[PDB]
Parts: structure tokens; sequence; C-alpha cells
């Protein structure tokens, strides 16, 4: 099974450098050209370079749009491909995929890793403020929690420590103009249950080592 | 403004067929979705711009179908396998939002369809 | 560079129907150097077709690619539930390698109007000097919807943000949140807060409201 | 640039 495990991503300041690693396994790494492709949030795919096999000279090609800020290298003895990114800009925020270039006369991108998120921002690392969204229909009531002003992604939200999963919607985060993220998690329940049942949202933000439990009352 | 006129109603037996028409005036409808509603207000069907598809309520899916003749400024609702509970006044409305958010600002007066044996 | 323009932007089709996707190149591309990729939300792309017409390993027969010159097509003849995804074309015969902007093939289900809920700000948040008001549109299809905020029956056009879920993998619906954020001072200048929702499945707008301090 | 990654251009 082809594996392309990207690592080295995460939060980086504007203007700084970051080196991504692609640890490959399950194939003869030295035989193949390798390529990096990125995807900014909500956007399409953009090629950001490839490197040829040693047998084919081992040299790279990069798109002019990156303005020579990126360098691709490879270590065949460790089966690792690298993407060195310099002078990073907020526009470089994206999921970065490592890919294997197929052999032969049609060199498509045959295999893709999961990708690693690179976030280029100067925002403060902080846990969210968690506020209840209080229920107040036609037999169905909605409640939730507002998970406001955290950075960076991700946060994880559960309800009643995972005992409540049916009807839950945790919305994709929105980047506020402040540079911090916000989202809401909601759940629909029978209106008849509001007077008696207990609903607690659990919010975990690992980058800030924060864990919050909030009881949501009518 | 926009004036809409439904026609083609009638009295049919269960399992029969009818074809409703909605003729528009005051605006060319080709850029706009056209929707059918009924008062058996239940959504029935919408024909978006050509290429953007037709969408249906679960109560009529597979029995009713919409189509467009933009040159005649008209949309149609083909009603097959009619049931007694399809007896209703059927309305057409134009979605004035070309991005399809359902801004139904102009309505026809409705036409009667009755299904009984 | 070679610009690849895909059409249409979004294709809404029922399982069993045929999907035809177009990819147009700003200049001619040898068919040997055109590929198609499938990507689902949260997942990496995967190769479907290479060399315009050759299926990658494990790709079912219902996928076929064709074309030449500046015009390439991907046909999915009988859509299965797992075929609904975004599809990207790519050319690798000219430097730089480029991708199209993608075509979303979404699963079409019957129309479902949203259920609407409104939430006032919490007492805890108000103590901090900010008031967030949330409007929820739940389990609707198709995706297009409009949310308008009205404050003392006056339309409020600013200070709001929206979030939409991906299409639900079980019932193929969408949900949407709109969040109006004001300072505590501005929030206390008005009595009635309301969100007004339109959707092609609603014959007329649906309003939910509350009175500040009740 | 040279778009062929499976051959030595230089």
């Amino acid at each position: 099974e082809v594996q392309l495990v990207e690592s080295g991503g995460g939060l980086v300041q504007p203007g700084r450098s970051l080196r991504l690693s692609c640890t490959a396994s399950g194939f003869t790494f030295g035989d193949y050209a390798m390529s990096w492709v990125r995807q900014a949030p909500g956007k399409g795919l953009e090629w950001v370079g490839f490197i040829r096999s040693k047998a084919n000279g081992g040299r790279t090609e990069n798109p002019a749009s990156v303005k020579g800020r990126f360098t691709i290298s490879r270590d065949d003895s460790k089966s690792i491909a690298y993407l060195q990114m310099n002078s990073l800009k907020t526009e470089d925020t994206a999921v970065y995929y490592c890919t294997r270039v197929e052999l032969g006369s049609s060199w498509s991108l045959g295999y893709w890793g999961q990708g690693t998120l690179v976030t280029v921002s100067s925002a403060s690392t902080k846990g969210p403020s968690v506020f209840p969204l209080a229920p107040s229909s036609g037999g169905t009531a909605a409640l939730g929690c507002l998970v406001k002003d955290y950075f960076p992604e991700p946060v994880t939200v559960s309800w009643n420590s995972g005992a409540l999963t049916s009807g839950v919607h945790t919305f994709p985060a929105v980047l506020q103009s402040s540079g911090l993220y916000s989202l809401s998690s909601v759940v629909t329940v029978p209106s008849s249950s509001l007077g008696t049942q207990t609903y607690i949202c659990n919010v975990n933000h690992k980058p800030s080592n924060t864990k919050v439990d909030k009881k949501v009352e009518p | 403004x926009v004036q809409l006129x439904x026609s083609g109603g009638g009295x049919v037996q269960x399992g029969x067929s009818l074809x409703l028409s909605c003729x528009a005036x005051x605006x060319x409808x080709x850029x706009x979705x056209x929707x059918w509603x009924r008062q058996x207000r239940e959504x029935v069907x919408x024909x978006x711009x050509x290429x953007x598809x037709x969408x249906x309520x679960d109560s009529x899916x597979g029995r009713f179908t919409x189509s467009x003749d933009x040159x005649x400024x008209x949309x149609x609702l083909q009603x097959x396998x009619l049931x007694x509970x399809d007896x209703a006044x059927y309305y057409c409305x134009x979605x004035x939002x070309x991005x399809x958010x359902x801004x139904x600002x102009x309505w026809g007066x409705g036409t009667x369809v009755t299904v009984s044996s | 560079e070679i610009v690849l323009t895909q059409s249409p932007g979004t294709l809404s089709l029922s399982p069993g129907e045929r999907a035809t996707l177009s990819c147009r190149a700003s200049q001619s591309v040898s068919s040997t150097y055109l590929a198609w990729y499938q990507q689902k939300p949260g997942q990496a792309p995967r190769l479907l077709i290479y060399g315009a017409s050759s299926r990658a390993t494990g790709i079912p027969d219902r996928f076929s690619g064709s074309g030449s010159g500046t015009d390439f097509t991907l046909t999915i003849s009988r859509l299965e539930p797992e075929d609904f995804a975004v599809y990207y074309c790519q050319q690798y015969g000219s430097s730089p390698w480029t991708f199209g902007q993608g075509t979303k093939v979404e699963i079409k289900r019957t129309v479902a109007a949203p259920s609407v809920f409104i939430f006032p700000p919490s007492d805890e948040q108000l103590k901090s000097g900010t008031a967030s008001v949330v409007c929820l549109l739940n389990n609707f299809y198709p995706r297009e919807a409009k949310v308008q905020w009205k404050v003392d029956n006056a339309l409020q056009s600013g200070n709001s943000q929206e979030s939409v879920t991906e299409q639900d993998s079980k019932d193929s619906t969408y949900s949407l949140s709109s969040t109006l954020t004001l300072s505590k001072a501005d929030y206390e200048k008005h009595k009635v807060y309301a969100c007004e929702v339109t959707h092609q499945g609603l014959s007329s707008p649906v309003t939910k409201s509350f009175n500040r301090g009740e | 640039g040279n778009p062929d990654p499976n051959a030595n251009p230089n």
C-alpha cells in the first residue's frame, strides 16, 4: 500500500520558513518523481513543483507564481521528499499534498497523501470562549454552543461526552476579520425533553490545552 | 411587474393525467426559476434555468414533471398517476432571485385540479 | 500558462443518471497529458483518468474520458452514491502543470425547506461587552438560501457571517448558521431581533424573532 | 520550464 505521510506543517509566522517532509513507504521511492500540490481553504488545486528521480538527473521544476520561494529536495536513503518554503505569506495558507508521479509516458499524479495544513498567520494561540445557544419548533427544539475566538484550527466538539450524536451539526469554522476562528455546534431534540434532560457541550482545543464543558439550559 | 396565468386544470379520475401551463407576461422568464405550489402551501416542483435542473417534492417525485418553453414564456407541470390527495389549487410563482434563493414576489391566481372517481 | 476552465460549476443529479463534465483549455493539449481527479470533502484527490481516456486502477467502467485539442469530457454514465464529489481536470504537457477549478457533482434529493431557529445572546457573553445572535437553518435542500436580519423591523445589512455544512452523507441535506455580532451598547439600542429566511421550498419568508430581555 | 518529470532535460 502506497503511503505518503506529510509532516512538519502547522502554524508559521508571515515571512518565516517551514520545511515539510513526505515520508514515503510501500513502493520503490527512488524510481519516481515526486510532486507537491496545495489547496487553499475552499479553493482548488495548485501545483507547486516536482523533483525528478536520481536516474533522471534529480533536478526540480517550480511554477513561476511561487517566485522562487520554494525548494524541493529528496533523500533516497530515507525515502523522504521535502518541500522547503521560504518568505511565507498569508496567501500560502493551504493543505499541502505530497504526490507520487507515475512512471512512463503519461506522468499523472497516481497517489496522494492526506496532506498537512499550513496556517500562515500572526494570530494569538488561544482557546475558545464557549457560550450556550439556549432553546426557547413544532415538537422539535434546537440548542447548541457558540465556540468563539479560538486559534488555530482545529477544535473538537462533542455532546454529553459523546452520548448525544444523533442530530448534531458542528459547523465549519469561519475566519473572523480579527484572524480568530468561530463556529457553532447545534443539536435538535424533542421540545418535551427540555424541562428534564441535561445537555452539555464539550469543547477541546489542543493547541491551547483547553477543555470546556458548558451546560445549555432553556 | 410580472403577470402569471395558470391553465390546464380539470376533473380527472384516479390514475389519470393533466398538463398544467403557466404563461408569463411583463418579463422574459428564461433567466429565472419557475416553481409550482399547491393548496391541497406545499412546494410541488421548480424548473430552474435550462441546464440548472428540476427539483421536486417527495409527494410528487416520479409522478409529476416540469419543463420549459421559454420562447413562449411558459412552463409546464405534467401530472401523471394522479391520486385523490392531489386535489388542490395549483399555483405558479417566479423566483426573482437569479441565484435561486426563492424570492417569490409574483404569483399566479391558481387553477383547480380535482381527482375523484 | 494553460488555463483549464471546467463546466458546469455544480451538477445536481440523482443516482442512476448520467453526468457529463467539460474541461476547456486556453490552448490545445495533447490527450496523452490530460488527467481527471476525484476529491471528496476532507479527503485527498485520487486519480480517475489519465491520458484523457485511460482508467486508473480500480476505477469502475462507468467512468470514461474523451476529447482532444482544447475540449475534454468526463462522463459518468450511471451515477452511484459514491460518485458524488468534486472533479478536477489537469494538464501536465506544458509548464506549469495546471488544474481546472473543479466541478461539483452533488446528489439531488427531494426538496426540503429549512427549519428555522433563533438564539439570543447568553448572559455570560453580554457581561463581556459583546452580543452574538445566531439564526439556524436546519436540514434543507437545495443549497441556495437567503437569511436577512431585521432589528426593530428594520433591515440590518452588516455585522453578520454565514457558515454552511457539507451535504449530509445520510440524508443529503444542508444546514446553515448566520451569526450577527454587535457590541453590547448597540445591542441594547433595540428591542426586537429577527431573522427572515427564504428558500425555494418555502412559498413565503419564515421569520423567527425574540425581544431583548425576555 | 520543462514539464517532463520522467526524463533528464539537462
